[PDB]
């Protein structure tokens, strides 16, 4: 729930940050956002130009809606586009227009059964058709300002759609203000906990949402905002940090290296573990992790055994190998992993004291409590100042269990088992020559 | 009791267009395609309209179909004498797990 | 020469069983789903059952016959079956065998991985069943 | 032309979506976009501040033009920058300024021979020098509004250039409005079909275009907009979807897997096939595919044989291998490939009916006609609702033709031939021991 | 310093562009940017709406600051966030507010010792609390315009923060104008040369900077702008361009290929060489290269020996191998590498002359002086028009030193030594059969 | 000379809150955590406050701590007779490389 | 039964040397750093030295004793040492042995890779040293 | 007929600057560099200007070159007696596939 | 001692052929392109032909001599040739041999992969050819 803990494993040159809580996007909720349109001195010329801006944007969006919707072809906006193709049917936009008369928001059930939360964020019909057309003529300038303020959002929404080919992510305050999004969260069919979670992190909700331009028909401008559904909440999460583990023979080039490849975020999900290899897809609010299951791999509960016994036969833990013993560092949640090899100078420093630690050759770990920076040669690393408990788990480096002569130097996506039987066959290669003579 | 509701009888004189309605629910017509069938007396039903508006090969242009929200209709333009038959709408129903038929429409030609 | 020929018509006793047959000719029977449709005397069409393409994995029945009727197909014999059990007076109807287009709208059939209703394009001439 | 078809191959756990048409960017067209500049109460203070905004933006752009142009070093804007270095010559900007007097657009032939389509999108000289300077003094407020409206585009164009280091993509409506871009398309030297194609998809044209800041000299603000040339049109395209194909031995870990690696878009191009491995680079307008040939691999016409006979000797089809039989799904153009392995639960569901299909162990495929979602364990997949014909091609899974004992588990970028002779050598390794005894 | 030179190596199908100068980001400098806030007819309704926009943005930012700061988890903004957590302490914001009374900028030493350069870019307190509150009432419209102009920056800064989850990069003119950034550069503790370098390339400084939303407390809106520190200046840099090198046996498929994998930028850094494999991370101002050391690998000075003797035993030069002899081209700083294999047509053309060169099978190189485009089959390449000297170093293609029968076809990340001993073992595999019979 | 400055004596009557101040520099208190100790006469010091505001197990609620910029203070609420003792603040000092103590505060209970 | 027991008290000669001992019992001595703290007659507490956890890599002294005093630990004997050299009249004080929590605030100790000051939770009862 | 056009004769007194023009087309001068040569009577031409404005080693500063759009010119400042010679401009021509010369300019010194 | 020495001057008959030679000394002849330039009596300079560096792949002629003249080089002999055929009265001129700088502006020559005109820096003293 809080109380971030972190364990570094001397044996595998890796660390695990535990104590986080999950918020996993497992589904999508489509909502329909609508703008109603009016079909139609220096005071008047300002109105002339501003009305030209209004209608130019409408025709611009009308050109954009011509059988457009698609992005990335990851089929992420597939759920939203499905609603869009339905909105293109005879009286479906009219249902939305009917419910939103003299209101800002409404629930509509399309003839497919899909209930959509609908919102009217701007009324240019009831402005142009009731205050602006009623007057080439004369006017007072503070109507020019008022028309510019209202028309601005339509122009800015057309701005985003044109440059993003009708689909935008993340969702801007132009597409949906905090007020409008918080209202939408309040009424979409989710747990009181899910509503609380989304409302406290609307910025993250924007990151994992889409705005899809749909249709301009019957004087309604409608676009679909595809909101995330977090169906997995409050389950344990943990992040795995990995760094190369090499031998430290004195002579340069005579060393063999090994690195765990399964780094990223892991979260419990219904008896299995969801793994997100691309830390891009996860957002962290200092004890809560929001991740998209689209880029997730569903793994057994036994994958955690790679943190306690990397040689267990129940799971085939993945590593890569090399014989390049370069010096590098990784910044974890509560500290830093420092892989110092060869002649390189590696240090940890406090901004007020200077160097308070010099690392020896090998893989080591320091916490962030009294350290500000870490230097590995020509690179300067800054540590996070998150608060937690840091643990060091003693153990023999597993790179010492391998014979350098039979060790597979180049393996990019191997594993403990695959490396072993690769070694077995190379041991058999020498062996059948060991009894001929 | 004929999940899809359509009028029991219709009548027409040659050259006229008759329009046969067919109203369903969100779970059958609003969600799925609508198909139309024509059954001359004493014969088996003939496949008339598919995917709400498509003529099978050998079905004249004067037959047209359309679907609106949760309801559909068939437009027999240029009514001819042999068009006198029973016309049924049909669609897949998701609330059930099967095809549902209309009640039929006995169309008389004068 | 697309052709569906039905056989198996006749009177039966309530509580008994009875089977029907429709043998397809002139097309690749294996690649199309098939329907059974009846029409009670003076009543309208009532859909009975459907069988999926090639393997019949998906096979759906109406509630009027659920639990008593069964559909099956023999792709080697190009022939469709209807297992009718527990016959009642309400089942008295002329029974029709129909091919589901299964995509063939004049081009070729498709394989959706499940049953999809494409319509009812090729019909048998019907056979009569009376329960009394 | 339309009529999207899709064939799934049971033998290779892959699918091909045919029926698309091509629009391949093979060249660039450089156009020059120009803004002419004027060299120079509470009514006046608003003019003071707005004039300060005007000149601050000019000096900002003048600082930016100091030997700047480059981005990505993919040499994509190389053609545009070549025009830019020419515009820096003695009377070359003056040629552009001469033709654009009392007009919005003009063709200019530089002294290199290069004819450039030139446009004047904003005239601040003929505004500042004719209505604003003619009056510290007095004024009426509706000149303040008018100066703010005109100066806004210059400010917003400076906004984009500063944050993108002088080169922006995609091209915004600030750099080039739809009206201005459609006019440019109308006159650039291309086929009537190419003009029609670009004008109906200006949003895609923006995606594949660049705006390069060039020069401020002699009271002209000029930037180069590098427009795409689609020299290959209306040729067949098809997308390949791939998913792992594994054996289904009951015991976990006793299975071997195989996956085609050549996924992406393929399009016919002058006797060969253009392949775009990064589906990022292609944009789809539901039967038309716009792709950039910069990220393309030119392949023989025989590469299609991997979809009909993956063991043909004419082409060496690429695969990768593994022994991890995890469950995963791929969403295609007209359906979904479902790779269900082991104990995992895989289903397809209709939003109104629930689960209408449960997948068995192996690789299978369903269409999008009557399915809304697909579930593979903890992941929920939504299918596209594109309309087409879906085909299932029966065939023995090629993973069953391999002996698990000799099967290379870890191959990342192998091929049918490379795997075979890797198996041959490992069969020879056992063999020479099979006749000694 | 200038005078870009470029050497193409016929032996390894690679080129090196020398003569560039370095500017390496090795550290970060955190500065604090502040906005002071006021805590609180058709003329008045415009004020009403604009005041609603003001307070809605404040509450929007207040919702965003709730234990937010993090992005990417590369720990890049770690230094800035450390200042942010300090600003959350009792009187730390008050120190910033005290120094900035009646000024725009000030140096503050926090109670941690960290001296921060602080700036007040907007004063809404001394506007709302002194001209706008002093008047529901009456007014003159040119106060409406004036309030809209001042409030705009706050609204636009809230715009960026909401869509980027509180951390934005690059830094916009909304977060920090050129005037404000140039002032900050002038006073931050760096060399006169570093101040000159940053001030001439503020656009690049923006690319490598972060703006972090921190806190709204005690009527101060503060965000941290994390400026780059270029601790390595004016050292030599060089870019390596690589292209496949294949044999040219007539029969298709009978050829073996080889490609150097160490492409990217290299720069001298304190006795070692800093390598940036992702040319994304480097920005080039035509003789000056700005690179971020976060994505850097520290290599020995001997890595350059791969350009003079790729078979030297002092460094293990990296290659990948294949047997696919496809035709491809690479555009270098001063020309183009053309790998033409098989039946493909490869040409270089001048825009005025047409084809002036037809390439034969193999790897070749042409300069950019008299060439405008290069064609390799269906792909059109444009060359840069940078000026320099181009050199061709004759040498036997190293792919000819390998026997195709023992050559490892699939190596993705191999090296000269790893390929050799892979060949040795496969030669031993045949050998022990060569003396049994 | 006691790098951390705190008052030499304090006095209080039962039920009162006494507040003991402790002022340091940027290099000791402004940068690091502050810890408080209580030493009854003739006894060893007792661990009283850690991380500027945390009670160890078995230390009553009436003891509270706080830190402000470069200075810290300890709030002995509900003063009791046995609280009569010497109270020391301590923190890590980065200018040196060791722990620094306050001067002590002889607190008398009346 | 967390317990620190000190021994080694007595008078000494200026310019001479003298050692101190504090033996830990009731907890895992290896996992915690340890402090030496003195209190001159009628004066306040003065921090003397600290030793890092398990290995004592980091070991810091005050300037009042820098270059003359030395700290060391025997994890096998669960006992801490103070090497006092060059004793002077100003070193005359009662000397205390203290455990540094090293993270254990009631849960468990941590390993930061360097010395960190977590406080001073377990104290010995003190021993007396007089230089005259 | 001398693809590059330059005046036939020029004259000057010592100390003067004479300016020799050379006009081409988009395909020769507007696209490529311009080079200048000096040919004293009875001697071979001497390389005078390259890349439109560069002095070869041993050519005095008073010679300068420039190029403007499709035309170029050579500025002989501080005219000296031995400068009396024929001056030719030359450039690569893309319409042809060779080098093209100017017509020459017989420069007389008084 | 950069030096170009020409040889081969003399009278000839129209319709006949004649060759010219210029031998380079004092520099690496292989690395530079070379020009042939003539000057008819009382006329201006007329460019004749050029040969590319080291291998002469690219070799360009003027239309006044296209199809009749040919250029060639012997890098081993450090000597340049001009193959003149079908001589006419209009070809009567003093012929010059010139080195193209090929990048060497005082630093070193370059290799562009094709012919590029860098200028004409080293000139022979000329030889006379008369057709009559």
């Amino acid at each position: 729930g809080q109380n971030i803990t972190e364990e570094f494993y001397q044996s595998t040159c890796s660390a695990v940050s535990k104590g986080y809580l999950s918020a996993l996007r497992t589904g999508w909720y489509t909502s329909v956002i609508t703008i109603e349109l009016s079909n139609i001195d220096a005071k008047v010329k300002l109105i002339k130009q501003e009305l030209d801006k209004y209608k130019n944007a409408v025709t611009e969006l009308q050109l954009l809606m011509q059988s457009t919707p698609a992005t990335g072809s990851g089929s992420a906006i597939a759920s939203g586009v499905a609603v869009c193709k339905v909105l293109h049917l005879e009286g479906e936009v009219n249902k939305i227009k009917s419910a939103l008369l003299s209101t800002n928001k409404a629930v509509v059930s399309l003839s497919n059964g899909v209930s959509v939360l609908t919102f009217k964020v701007l009324d240019l019909k009831n402005y142009i058709d009731k205050q602006l057309l009623p007057i080439c003529s004369i006017s007072n300038i503070e109507t020019v300002i008022e028309f510019q303020q209202k028309n601005n959002r339509l122009l800015e929404i057309t701005r985003e759609f044109s440059v993003n080919a009708g689909v935008t992510t993340p969702v801007s305050t132009y597409m949906l203000t905090n007020s409008e999004l918080l209202s939408l969260i309040n009424d979409m069919p989710i747990t009181n906990d899910q509503k609380k979670l989304m409302s406290n992190n609307v910025q993250i909700v924007r990151q994992q949402s889409y705005s899809i331009m749909c249709i301009i028909k019957e004087e309604v401008l409608a676009y679909v905002v595809q909101l995330p559904l977090y169906g997995v909440i409050d389950t344990p999460c943990w992040k795995l940090h990995t760094s190369p583990l090499c031998t430290t023979n004195t002579k340069e080039g005579s060393n063999i290296c090994l690195t765990r490849t399964d780094r990223g975020w892991y979260c419990d999900n219904a008896g299995s573990v969801s793994f997100f290899p691309q830390a891009e897809t996860c957002k962290v609010q200092s004890n809560r992790v929001f991740c998209d299951t689209m880029n997730s791999l569903t793994l057994p509960s036994e994958v955690n055994l790679c943190n306690v016994d990397i040689f267990n036969p129940k799971y085939d833990c993945k590593i890569m190998t090399s014989k390049t013993d370069v010096s590098s560092s990784v910044i974890t949640s509560l500290g830093a992993i420092v892989s110092c090899y060869g002649k390189t100078k590696c240090t940890a420093s406090n901004k007020n004291r200077g160097i308070i630690k010099t690392f020896s050759n090998g893989c080591d770990y320091v916490s962030n409590k009294g350290v500000d920076t870490v230097s590995v040669g020509n690179t300067l690393y800054y540590v996070n100042k998150q608060e937690g408990k840091s643990l060091y788990v003693k153990g023999e480096p597993i790179i010492n269990f391998y014979d350098p002569l039979v060790f597979p130097s180049d393996e990019f996506d191997a594993s403990i088992s695959q490396v072993n039987e690769k070694i077995n066959q190379s041991l058999a290669f020498i062996r059948k020559s060991d009894e001929l003579l | 009791q004929a999940v899809l509701t359509q009028p029991p009888s219709a009548s027409g004189t040659p050259g006229q267009r008759v329009t046969i309605s067919c109203s369903g629910s969100s779970l059958n017509i609003g969600s799925n395609y609508v198909y139309w069938y024509q059954q001359l007396p004493g014969t088996a039903p003939k496949f008339l309209i598919y995917k709400n508006n498509q003529r099978p090969s050998g079905v004249p242009d004067r037959f047209s179909g359309s679907k609106s929200g949760t309801s559909a209709s068939l437009a027999i333009s240029g009514l001819r004498s042999e068009d006198e038959a029973d016309y049924y709408c049909a669609a897949w129903d998701d609330s059930l797990s099967g095809v549902v038929f209309g009640g039929g429409t006995k169309l008389t030609v004068l | 020469q697309v052709q569906l020929v039905q056989s198996g018509g006749g009177v039966v006793q309530p509580g008994r069983s009875l089977r029907l047959s429709c043998a397809a000719s002139g097309f690749s029977f294996t690649n199309y789903g098939m329907h059974w449709v009846r029409q009670a005397p003076g009543k309208g069409l009532e859909w009975v059952a459907v069988i999926s393409y090639d393997d019949g994995s998906d096979k759906y029945y109406a509630d009027s016959v659920k639990g008593r009727f069964t559909i099956s197909r023999d792709n080697s014999k190009n022939t469709l079956y209807l297992q009718m059990n527990s016959l009642r007076a309400e089942d008295t109807a002329v029974y029709y065998c129909v091919r589901d287009p299964t995509g063939d709208y004049g081009d070729f059939p498709e394989q959706d991985g499940y049953y999809y209703y494409y319509g009812m394009d090729v019909w048998g001439q019907g056979t009569t069943v009376t329960v009394s």
